[PDB]
């Protein structure tokens, strides 16, 4: 039986990703962690068989055997390397792999110049089709959902691309009459 | 490296779903894993080469079949939503203990296929206080109402699709017990925006039923397929 530190982690695009792991057969013979991009299977990214530190790019691993915790950190995390992580364990050659509970990890956009602002989008081809972005808002300010059951409210979004500072951020809602104001009393923590 | 077909399925309740895994690899070891949330992935059962399929944590409801050493299919006799998930194919040996995957089955097992619908794709425009103010120019894509989520999103500028300052929602909202939704962001420079030449579409693919499939309906039958919509830049 193996297990994953969090089943999910969001880091802005620089932290330090850190996801750990636990197996029960102290003598296990290797610790594989396996990345899951969208869209591909699990690629196998790094193994450690032996106890200590195992630098390889801006990826650390480090095993305790008489600790049972293996644990992956990535350095100056990027959008790129925002996938499922699992960890498998192979104990033996013969035996087959026992693999983790996973660790959905995501790489926020990093907002560095905190300028929050609630637009209101609308839609082109016509209808009185509109919907609220708030963009901008600190790394910090949580999202849950909405007021009622005629609102939603999506959370922080993920980022897909290696270079630029125009990554577009936000989160975005949308009603179901139009009554309700693109500003409304939020069920979230807000920040002027 | 690894294969595997069909890549997306609508099942009913009762159906004769066959996944079928080949590695055109020369590995003698083939696996038929699941990968459904809270595990990462749990083993149905696999095949040490070329004959006999032999077992494995998961194997109710689930058999397999090993004609060739690069062909392992697995077969869910009878249907049952419990098996709605997503299936991963690995080829392994004993050159080392890292194994290889195919990229994915998402299959969904429903009562009613009267349910799966492709969804409805809407591109809000820019914000005059966006452009203005902050001389960027988010443009909103939002699909919504789709049943399964066996979709992808991609934003399309100008004939090229585009990654560069796109994020999109990880995971699809359940919007009510069948409508899914989905959303994404594709943010550029006003002065790119204004430039009534520049042409951005944002298409959902979605996956729906298999031509093989039955629809005495009404309506249209939802096959796989895109749907975008489109907006060019304006001036004010």
């Amino acid at each position: 039986k193996v297990q994953q530190s969090p089943e999910s982690l969001i880091v802005p695009e620089g932290a330090m990703s850190s996801l750990n792991c636990t197996f029960s057969n102290s003598a296990s013979q290797s610790i594989w962690w396996y990345q899951q991009h969208p869209g591909k299977g699990p690629e196998a990214l790094i193994s450690i068989f032996s106890n200590g530190n195992k630098k390889e790019g801006r990826l650390t691993v480090y095993l305790n055997r008489a600790s049972l915790h293996v644990s992956l950190h990535i350095r100056d995390s990027q959008p790129s390397d925002s996938a499922v992580y699992l960890c498998a364990v192979s104990k033996g050659s013969n035996y087959q792999l026992i693999w983790g509970s996973g660790t959905k990890l995501i790489i926020k956009p990093d907002i560095q110049n905190p300028e929050p602002a609630v637009y209101q989008l609308k839609d082109p081809r016509s209808q009185d089709s509109t919907l609220c972005l708030f963009t901008d808002f600190d790394s910090q300010i949580n999202v849950p959902k909405t007021m009622e059951s005629g609102t939603f409210i999506t959370d922080k979004c993920v980022l897909d691309m290696k270079a630029m500072d125009s990554k577009s951020n936000g989160a975005i809602a949308w009603s179901n009459q139009t009554s309700f104001t693109c500003q409304d009393i939020f069920k979230e923590t807000n920040a002027t | 490296a690894v294969t595997q077909s069909p890549r997306n399925k609508v099942a009913v309740t009762g159906g004769k779903v066959t996944l079928s895994c080949n590695q055109t690899n020369n590995h003698n070891n083939m696996y038929w894993y699941r990968q459904d949330t809270g595990h990462g992935l749990r083993l149905i059962h696999y095949s040490y080469g070329a004959g006999s399929t032999e077992k494995g944590d998961i194997p109710d409801g689930y058999k397999a079949s090993r004609p060739s050493q690069e062909n392992f299919s697995l077969i869910l006799e009878l249907a049952t939503p419990s098996q709605t998930s997503v299936y991963f194919c690995a080829s392994g040996d004993m050159g080392a203990a890292e194994v290889f995957f195919g990229k994915g089955t998402r299959l969904t097992v429903v009562e009613d296929l009267r349910n799966v619908t492709p969804p409805k794709v809407s591109l809000f425009e820019p914000s005059k206080a966006e452009i203005a103010n902050k001389q960027k120019a988010t443009l909103v894509c939002l699909a919504r109402g789709f049943f399964p989520d066996h979709v992808e999103l991609s934003w399309w500028v100008n004939g090229k699709e585009v990654h560069s300052g796109v994020c999109t929602d990880p995971q699809a909202y359940k919007e009510s017990n069948y409508s899914y939704a989905l959303s994404s962001r594709l943010r550029v420079s006003a002065t790119f925006w204004h430039n009534p030449r520049n042409h951005f579409r944002c298409q959902v693919q979605f996956h729906g039923l298999s031509e093989e499939d039955k629809w005495p309906e009404g309506s249209p039958k939802p096959v796989t397929q895109n749907i975008s919509a489109e907006a060019w830049g304006r001036a004010d």
